[PDB]
């Protein structure tokens, strides 16, 4: 009896602390410099695309917790668009900052060429794109859906002909491979390697101070994996099992279901609490 | 070593010296501090027109 | 061996006459004149080119062009008023530690742990600033270069032996051989027959050119000099040393007239300017910032905290409009 | 806008162009300054890299470029002119380990280098030991005791155990251990691998807080 | 320094032809271009000015859009390319070397110049008169006019002075107005105020004779008077 | 991000 209680105050609290999360991180990386490092810009889009991910945190919120008056017709357009497209902004983001912390690492005479923020901004600028496809997308087929009685009027992402959840079966393993398994797959690999050829440095190896060094290092690496894991898992997997397999509608279920994308939204609000707060560039 | 008496007759010759009291040195200085304040920019701020900083 | 007690018996003579001709006694003389102020050094234009460490710069007579030295191998000579970079040069020696500018705006001297001072024609027909003359005969590091004309540059450096050069034959006119430790700086004076200079072994040495020989040497510095530079009435200059004072050294009283030292400071100083009047005395320092200094009080009176490093070059215009100091910060600022 | 012959700006701005581009370049490669005192092999190893005052060096190695400051005309102080050279990547050192008699201007190999190397601005010291013999060293340690220059050795006299000592004496040498990293290679021949050493070096310095701005070290 | 140009003849009108200037000698990456053209009656009046790398590019407004200026800089030399000739470009073109930065002295070395005949709100420069008697060793005083003042809030009086001798190129006698060129004799000087202007020759001389021009570089286009020319 | 994507209740 207590589900609005839970549910709202979870997302309210994930909202404004990520919300307060990431404008503390743009006040602060402008009062340092950005476009002097690779770094910095990509701590900053990647902050930016947490705060348009949670600007929509209410939206989401409403349809479990009101479920009668979408606001707007093109307002929930807008909204599903900029939630989706900002989504797989975050996680290319974090993908491409991996991947960048690998050729920072293991291959660090091409490092010199690749890590300049002039070919940084590029990929930036690139990434934003190739999540724009996501947006446009999204755009051609957006909107609130009415329907007479049989349910109440919702914000949605709409068929493209009378066949539907076909498409959308499409959608859904594409959302899946191109933001779970593609990019736990490349962090994994990334962190991994790097933490094998950190292992050789002989500033990192041996007097027990720099072995803790390495510690640090790698507990980090853990700790990003793991937060990216442990909060994309339990909404990919769910959805991945509300596709009508067996029974998997129950009215109960919905709780647990939205939990699991309150903690999906977590990880954008952790990414500057995790990223900005712990990085040793720290020293600002 | 004999560079040591080639080098006593370069002390001489510093050796021979015009002194002047420290007080009329530091008054040639006094004297000449304030005869230029005029054209001081820094001690005095010049106004902004003349100023082209 | 007698004559070396000799000899130190003259050294200990000159001391004693030197002490005995003087009962100023100058903190009883210097509270008379009145304190010129807290002298609020704004920084009007910010000149950010330089990608790394810079060592010297060296203001025009027109006041308005100044030439900036730096360790990437770059000379700048920085339109000031408009904040234009007029005339980046390329060097062929990354470490240079020193830089001149002619007073005809015509030549540009800049060298270091080559070894020469190169000279540089800015004012020339094919357009681009072309390299007149390496002055070669030098073994240490050249550590200051200074224009005395269009074709007479005089430099001090670090095989202890300032040498003066005509530019035209490449060839010293005088050496002046009289510093044991290395020497770190030079002034020409404003009627340009005498200059002065600083070396490593705490000795402030003044200097002819026609004569070629040094006339006075002064003492009282525990360490390293730095910097040096005359008083504008030329009767005076001022030393900056690695002790982190400062002394104002008289030519003709042959004293050390007033210390400019503090108890919170204790890094080495790095460069000495004078202002046009001589009220007020630059100094800048390894704290980050150019604690400027009034010369007659003894006192600080202001301070052009802008740097981010330690601030290693300083330079007042000659009509005294402007003080631009740069740094490893890498940024040269005019104040006002 | 009062900007009428003012294509000052315009040549201004060209000239910031081209240094933004000249310093990227020169900040691109890897400087490394050559302290080895006198009658070591640091000419060797200048020979053997590919390769009037300052003489800086320059060569190639596995797509990274290399400058060598060998700073050794340099009579003056070295104090005066050293924080010239904070920001290197890597120190390489030479030390001749024979001198016919340290294997105190006789035995100078040993007790002179270990007084130059003190340390004010901190980096990774790639200390090159150089045999100068060939394996002639063996038999001029067999011929005279290192017991001359370190009166507390007691070790065998052999190749690697004196070897290993004088290393051992060159790290004790160095105060903050955590900080600067001593890579220390002994070879007299060196068809290769001292090209490959400082490669190895540079390449732990260059990961180190200069690739690690992302990484968090 | 020594620009050589080329491109001139005889073309129909409605016809097209490039001008081209060789610059040989000169740091010509680091300078800016113009063009300045003569009527055979006639004075001087501008053309274009491209900056230093094509950084600004500029052309008058007599042949704006029409004609097109372009520098091949590794090459070093200077096009102009021109697109159906009218009857008013019956003149003769020159390559002008131009920099600026604080002391600098623009529109000092001119080209050869190249002959160019076709087949059958701004300043305006005015001159004094059209010619003055000679005789040498007297003191002669040459004077031009403006519409507007030319002392910007520089200080800087943006007067040009010239001469284009009987039968050769132009050169730099006054540029901004009081400041000598270079390589020519110091006897010239130039006294100004707010559009009043005059070239103070004393002690004329053999050599000085042909026709003196006045410019203005405050704005564009850049304007030319007749100015006088010093014959008997 | 939730799947809105016509979710039945």
């Amino acid at each position: 009896p207590a589900i609005p209680v839970i549910i709202t105050a979870v997302y309210s609290v994930v909202f404004v602390v990520g919300l307060v999360g990431n404008s503390l991180v743009m006040f602060v990386i402008i009062r340092y410099t950005k476009m002097k490092t690779a770094t910095n810009i990509y701590i900053f889009n990647l902050a930016l695309a947490d705060a348009l991910v949670t600007t929509t945190m209410p939206f989401q919120s409403t349809v479990y917790l009101m479920n009668s008056w979408p606001f707007g017709d093109v307002l929930c357009k807008i909204v599903l668009s900029i939630d989706y497209y900002n989504m797989f902004t975050s996680i290319f983001t974090l993908t491409m900052m991996s991947v960048d912390r690998y050729i920072a690492v293991c291959h660090p005479v091409k490092a010199l060429d690749f890590r300049t923020p002039l070919k940084a901004k590029i990929i930036n600028i690139c990434i934003w794109l190739l999540s724009s496809s996501v947006g446009i997308s999204a755009i051609v087929l957006g909107g609130t859906k009415v329907r007479e009685d049989v349910d109440v009027i919702e914000c949605s992402l709409q068929f493209p002909d009378d066949d539907y959840s076909w498409w959308d079966l499409f959608m859904k393993i594409c959302v899946f491979i191109f933001a779970f398994v593609i990019p736990v797959l490349i962090i994994i690999v990334c962190y991994t390697l790097m933490i094998l050829r950190l292992k050789s440095v002989r500033l990192l190896s041996g007097s027990r101070e720099k072995d803790r060094n390495l510690r640090r290092i790698t507990r980090l690496v853990l700790v990003v994996v793991a937060v990216f894991v442990v909060c994309w898992t339990p909404i990919h997997i769910f959805i991945l099992v509300e596709a009508l397999g067996s029974t998997s509608h129950s009215t109960a279920a919905l709780s647990s279901y939205y939990f699991c994308i309150a903690l999906g939204y977590t990880n954008s609000s952790l990414n500057p609490i995790l990223y900005a707060f712990l990085d040793e560039n720290f020293k600002r | 070593i004999a560079q040591a008496r080639k080098l006593v007759e370069q002390l001489k010759m510093e050796a021979n010296i015009d002194r002047i009291k420290v007080s009329k040195a530091a008054a040639d200085l006094m004297a000449y501090c304030e005869a230029h304040a005029k054209e001081d920019p820094l001690l005095t701020p010049v106004p902004a027109s003349e100023n082209p900083f | 061996d007698q004559l070396r007690q000799e000899a130190e018996q003259l050294k200990n003579q000159i001391r004693d006459a030197r002490k005995a001709c003087a009962d100023a006694t100058l903190s009883q003389i210097t509270n008379n004149i009145d304190p010129v102020g807290r002298i609020q050094m704004r920084t009007r234009r910010t000149l950010r080119g330089h990608l790394a460490k810079i060592y010297a710069m060296h203001w025009g007579t027109d006041s308005r062009l100044l030439v900036s030295a730096s360790q990437d191998g770059k000379l700048i000579i920085w339109d000031s008023y408009t904040t234009n970079k007029v005339h980046a040069i390329p060097l062929r020696s990354s470490w240079v530690m020193t830089c001149a500018y002619a007073p005809s705006g015509n030549y540009v001297a800049c060298g270091g742990l080559d070894n020469i001072c190169s000279i540089y024609n800015l004012k020339t027909r094919e357009g681009n600033v072309r390299v007149s003359r390496e002055l070669a005969g030098h073994t240490g590091y050249l550590s200051c270069c200074r224009f005395l004309d269009d074709n007479q540059i005089v430099t001090s450096s670090g095989d202890t032996t300032c040498a003066l050069w005509d530019i035209e034959t490449g060839q010293q006119t005088t050496t002046f051989t009289g510093h044991t430790g290395d020497v770190m700086s030079l002034s020409l004076a404003p009627d340009t027959r005498l200059f002065v200079s600083g070396a490593c072994d705490a000795s402030a040495k003044l200097w002819d050119v026609r004569e070629g020989m040094c006339r006075q040497t002064f003492t009282g510095h525990e360490s390293d000099i730095n910097a040096i530079c005359f008083f504008p009435n030329g009767n005076a200059f001022a030393t900056g040393s690695d002790d982190a004072t400062c002394r104002l050294f008289d030519l003709r009283a042959d004293q050390e007239l007033m210390t400019y030292s503090h108890d919170n400071i204790i890094c080495g100083i790095t460069s000495v300017s004078f202002s046009k009047s001589g009220r007020l005395l630059l100094a800048g320092y390894d704290d980050f910032n150019c604690n400027v200094w009034d010369a007659l009080k003894a006192d600080r009176a202001g301070v052009l905290a802008g740097h981010d490093n330690r601030v290693s070059c300083l330079g007042v215009t000659d009509d005294g409009m402007a003080v631009a100091t740069g740094s490893w910060d890498s940024f040269l600022k005019i104040w006002n | 806008l009062s900007a009428e012959d003012k294509a000052a700006v315009e040549r201004s701005k060209m000239i910031d162009r081209n240094l933004r581009e000249d310093g990227e370049k020169a900040a691109r490669e890897v400087k490394l300054l050559l302290l080895g005192a006198g009658e070591s092999g640091k000419s060797t190893i200048v020979k053997q890299m590919k390769i009037t005052g300052i003489v800086e060096t320059h060569f190639t190695f596995k797509d990274l470029h290399f400058k060598m400051f060998d700073v050794g005309g340099q009579r003056s102080e070295r104090k005066k002119w050293i924080h010239c050279f904070e920001g290197v990547t890597a120190i390489i050192f030479c030390v001749a380990l024979s001198d016919y008699d340290l294997v105190n201007r006789m035995h100078e190999s040993m007790k002179l280098f270990d007084s130059i190397c003190n340390n004010k601005w901190f980096t990774d010291t790639s200390i090159i030991l150089f045999l100068n013999k060939k394996d002639l060293f063996e038999e001029k340690i067999k011929k005279s005791p290192l017991t001359i220059c370190y009166p507390e050795y007691a070790g065998s006299n052999t190749y690697e155990e004196a070897a290993a000592y004088i290393q051992c004496q060159f790290e004790d040498l160095n105060k903050r251990k955590d900080t600067k990293e001593i890579y220390t290679h002994f070879t007299c021949a060196t068809d290769t691998k001292n090209v490959q050493f400082v490669f190895d070096a540079v390449t732990d310095v260059i990961i180190k807080n200069n690739l690690k701005d992302c990484g968090l070290f | 320094v020594q620009l050589v140009e080329s491109g001139g003849g005889l073309v129909q009108p409605g016809g097209s032809r490039k001008l081209s200037c060789s610059a040989s000698g000169f740091a010509f990456s680091s300078f800016g271009m113009h063009w300045v053209r003569q009527a055979p009656e006639k004075g001087l009046e501008w053309v274009a000015y491209i900056s230093s790398g094509s950084g600004t590019i500029y052309y008058a407004d007599t042949v704006k859009g029409r004609f097109t200026i372009s520098r091949d800089d590794p090459k070093n030399t200077l096009f102009l390319q021109m697109t159906s000739l009218r009857s008013e470009d019956t003149a003769m073109y020159y390559c002008v070397r131009s920099i600026y930065y604080y002391g600098s002295s623009p529109f000092d070395f001119w080209g050869q110049g190249t002959t160019l005949t076709v087949s059958s709100s701004d300043i305006v420069m005015t001159q004094a008169t059209s010619s003055v008697p000679v005789t040498p060793g007297e003191s002669v005083s040459i004077s031009c006019r403006s519409s507007k003042s030319l002392l910007h809030s520089n200080g800087n009086t943006y007067l040009y002075w010239f001469l284009q001798r009987p039968g050769q190129s132009p050169q730099l006698l006054i540029y901004r107005m009081s400041n000598l060129a270079s390589g020519v004799p110091d006897r010239f000087s130039g006294s100004g105020s707010g559009t009043a202007f005059t070239l103070t020759i004393s002690r004329l001389e053999a050599e000085d004779v042909g026709v003196y021009y006045c410019m203005q570089h405050l704005e564009y286009p850049l304007t030319f008077g007749a100015g006088t020319k010093l014959e008997l | 991000y939730g799947g809105f994507l016509r979710r039945i209740r």
